[PDB]
RNA sequence: CAAUUUU
RNA sequence: GCGGAUUUAGCUCAGUUGGGAGAGCGCCAGACUGAAGAUCUGGAGGUCCUGUGUUCGAUCCACAGAAUUCGCACCA
RNA sequence: GAAGACAUUGUCAGGUGGGGAGUUUGGCUGGGGCGGCACAUCUGUUAAACGAUAACGCAGAUGUCCUAAGGGGGGCUCAUGGAGAACAGAAAUCUCCAGUAGAACAAAAGGGUAAAAGCCCCCUUGAUUUUGAUUUUCAGUGUGAAUACAAACCAUGAAAGU
RNA sequence: UUGACAUUGUGAAGAGACAUAGAGGGUGUAGAAUAAGUGGGAGCUUCGGCGCCAGUGAAAUACCACUACCUUUAUAGUUUC
RNA sequence: GUGAUUUCUGCCCAGUGCUCUGAAUGUCAAAGUGAAGAAAUUCAACCAAGCGCGGGUAAACGGCGGGAGUAACUAUGACU
């Protein structure tokens, strides 16, 4: 057989990046996620509910809805021939603001 | 597969037995009057082979 | 029931007709009390048929048949029909009175497919008629 | 049915010889099985009393015992420990009430042969005070059936008339129905039998 | 798997519409089948010639299946379903495990 | 009715 | 799937109010004979497949389960 | 003469029936057959630092199990090592100190966890109901599986929440 | 091969079976008796015997109101071999 | 079925097949009887043959293996 399975070959992208243990930093719990803002996608294995697959990794999206500790975004991936605007669902943890839009904000 | 040869024989195809000799039925006399109620006196002429 | 010849009982087809031994034969047990009547009486013609009486095995009919060429017949207008030759054998090609029906025609919902003769009815729809000016 | 006129109406009053109470006993017909499905259970209503003479073992010593002393027979206390162990054999109703909800300790030694035990075979200690006391009396079966059927009751005094045996004798029909299904046998009672004691025997 | 009984959980209902009682069972087929259209459109088939029309079945693979378990309210009286996973065993009584004790090899 | 051995 | 059938100290018959775990065969001891043998008795073993009812109490009357076959069918 | 309403004859029903008929007898395969399942799945690696990826490559696992081993709340420190106390020893229970996880979390591997997600108590059934969206496999079909809601009903906690 | 039905008509005897009546008896203890029933009772009776308020046994003990289980039996009604 | 004559045809009936004038409900067709209901219909009992059970059967199909201990030194095992 084969694996194929949900995480899969991904053993070193959720380790939680050594010397870098215990709970979430809780500057992440007290910063806001309104809709149109631009985000990156970082998946963390501290909370084993509602991360990201394996593929969105690193990867750069607008939200578009939320809810109670929840975050929608919009993640373009190919096959073949095509781009789809994937919207995937997220809790708000793996999530940092992406810092590029400063840069032509300012 | 065919027909074994116990069933090819109750055709009456080659299996008809030789008749060229038997002379007779070899078989007696119905019961006429004559034989229930007295007697009647036979007589042979010749004894034969029934081949 | 009526059994198919086939000889010892090999039918070679699909097992769908490989059964002997309850075929029906689908004409009636009275219509072939006529056959053999007509095929004898051959210069006769027969009217009608009806029952008698059942034994064992057997079921008598009895058939009451006219005659044709019979010079009181040929004349005495209420039966010029029999002597038109239309009406040679009228039991073998069946429209006696086991012939409409064990033919099958009556009129009716229930009598749709042998409403005037079955062959009639299958080749007249299972063609396609194409007019020369195409619709 | 059982009487409209029939066989209920001249058997009753030429046998007015023994001057000792007279009630005439029931039973009926419903076959079961080795099992305790829905025997010897569901516990009529029978509005005409028994006037009876047997015992109460009463558990209650609350002084609302002025409403048992007029509604009973016998007001003891919690002192039992020793003496009742095989004392009472002949014993119909008892009642008990909602003191003795523990103190079962000194009843189930006496109570296994003759069987009235405090489980839920016998419940004495009864919620509501005010129904159980007229009615209660009278005789109807509250016991563990024996094989395959106990179906028992007294029918009617044989002193007292015929004037509710006609209507009550239509809720005597409603005893064995509505709880086991129809495995029952339909027309239970049948040729209805009277023999108190002096009775003889007539079949309907 | 050990199931307990009484199961206090959501009727379907429409006089509570609310968490109650629910006294569990679990069922069988009942009668099998007679009548019912799809096996008097199947004896059509069968009677005459031919023999066996429709495929009977011979390669089972499993040896679980699948214990489902019908609930029954107690104040409107109605009767829902629910089913669990798989398993070999199972039971619908006691034994509320307690921890580890009894152990007595 | 049935009974084996004693360098 | 579905209806019956049997589970007993190691093994086989036991065992039917329900009061009774017994016999035989396996280890150990006593007897018997001048002694060896064979033969006799005794020592002990048992959850009567289990659980619940049944009842004064059950192998015995049941229901459920575990195992062992007998049969009987067969639209996913 | 026999025989007699039994046989025979016909219809229907059961049993026996390779005598006879019709058919089928997989696939992947360093020829084919045998062996195995690489025929659905899952874990780590070969995989060439986004993703995708092969071989009868590598080392393993699945067709279960759970009234709690689920859910919540409260409360405790683990494996080991040093040191001690009658029987007590290489291994028994009680106590002190160190103790970043070297233990445990049903079941293979990998991730994850410390006033816990480990262990000990208390209470419970959210292991409900109505249909939708979304991610992985994808042709961006389905099934399997999972995430976040809304409308209701409730369990726990002091509530926030869960 | 086996059964059912026609084919197919007229008889006697035997034997069950089935209900309908009726019938007698019936285990470990005690109570007062070879104790298989029930809800109850305390008396009709030539007895004042048996009961009971008396013992004791799983049981209450004369009576079935209705049968549990029998055939062991008797007759006609249902048929069957 | 073996294949003149001579001389022999050992043991095994548990499996498979055949057979049997054995006994029970253990299963077992349609039809027929009975109960319910208003009926179509459901349920129950009787349930023939054959299976099953027990026996017979090898000039019927066939089969003929193992393991311990024991004989004066070993060895082997007449013996159980
Ligand atoms: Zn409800």
């Amino acid at each position: 057989g084969k694996s194929h399975g949900y995480r899969s070959r991904t053993r070193y992208m959720f380790q939680r990046d050594f010397r870098k243990h215990g709970a979430v930093h809780l500057s992440t719990y007290l910063k806001v996620y309104k809709v149109g803002d631009i985000v990156d996608i970082k998946a963390n294995g501290s909370i084993q509910k509602g991360m990201p697959h394996k593929f969105y990794q690193g990867k750069t999206g607008v939200v578009y809805n939320v809810t109670k500790s929840s975050v929608g975004v919009i993640i373009n991936k190919m096959v073949g021939n095509r781009y789809l605007e994937k919207r995937l669902n997220l809790r708000v943890e793996h999530i940092k603001h992406s810092k590029c839009r400063q840069e032509f904000l300012e | 597969g065919r027909v074994i040869r116990n069933q090819r024989k109750g055709a009456g195809s080659i299996f008809t037995s030789h008749t060229r000799l038997r002379q007779g039925a070899a078989k007696l006399r119905t019961l006429d009057y004559a034989e229930r109620h007295g007697y009647i006196r036979g007589i042979v002429k010749q004894i034969v082979h029934d081949s | 029931n009526r059994k198919r010849p086939v000889p010892k009982g090999a039918t070679y087809g699909k097992p769908t007709n490989q059964g002997v031994n309850e075929l029906k034969y689908q004409r009636s047990l009275r219509a072939t009390a006529e056959e053999r009547v007509g095929r004898r009486a051959a210069n006769l013609r027969v009217l009608n048929s009806y029952w008698v009486n059942q034994d064992s095995t057997y079921k008598y009919f009895e058939v009451i048949l006219v005659d044709p060429q019979h010079k009181a017949i040929r004349r005495d207008a209420r039966y010029n029909w029999i002597c038109d030759p239309v009406h040679k054998h009228r039991e073998a090609r069946g429209l006696t009175a086991t012939g409409k029906k064990s033919r099958g025609i009556n009129k009716g919902h229930k009598f749709n497919n042998t409403k005037a003769g079955r062959r009639k009815t299958w080749k007249r729809q299972n063609t396609l008629s194409l007019w020369r000016y195409r619709k | 049915v059982k009487e409209l006129l029939k066989y209920s109406n001249e058997t009753k009053k030429r046998n007015f010889l023994e001057t000792v109470e007279l009630q005439v006993g029931l039973k009926n017909y419903d076959p079961q099985r080795d099992k305790r499905f829905s025997g010897s259970l569901k516990l009529p209503n029978c509005p005409r009393p028994n006037m009876s003479i047997c015992i109460f073992g009463d558990a209650f010593d609350v002084d609302r015992a002025k409403s048992c002393g007029v509604d009973a027979m016998s007001v003891d206390d919690l002192k039992k420990l020793n003496k009742n162990k095989k004392l009472i054999k002949k014993l119909s109703k008892k009642y008990n009430a909602f003191i003795a909800s523990e103190v079962l300790i000194k009843q189930v030694p006496r109570l296994l042969g003759p069987q009235l035990s405090k489980a839920g075979k016998f419940p004495t200690p009864v919620s509501h005070n005010d129904d159980l006391y007229g009615k209660v009396t009278d005789v109807r079966s509250t016991i563990k059936f024996q094989l395959k059927k106990v179906l028992c009751l007294a029918v009617a005094v044989g002193n007292v008339e015929m004037e509710e045996d006609v209507l009550v004798n239509q809720i005597l029909m409603s005893v064995n129905f509505f709880v086991s299904l129809l495995k029952k046998n339909w027309q239970n009672v049948g040729s209805l039998v009277v023999k108190s004691s002096m009775g003889p025997a007539f079949r309907l | 798997v050990n199931v307990p009984k009484t199961r206090k959980t959501y009727c379907k209902g429409k006089t509570c519409r609310k968490h109650t009682q629910h006294k569990v069972t679990q069922y069988k087929a009942g009668k099998a089948s007679l009548f019912a259209q799809g096996k008097r459109r199947y004896d059509r088939k069968q009677s005459g010639f031919g023999g066996q029309t429709k495929p009977v079945f011979h390669k089972k693979a499993k040896t679980t299946k699948k214990v489902v378990l019908r609930l029954e309210c107690v104040k409107c009286k109605t009767r829902a379903q629910l089913t669990l996973k798989r398993c070999k065993h199972f039971e619908l009584g006691g034994e509320k495990k307690q921890k580890g004790q009894a152990l007595q090899f």
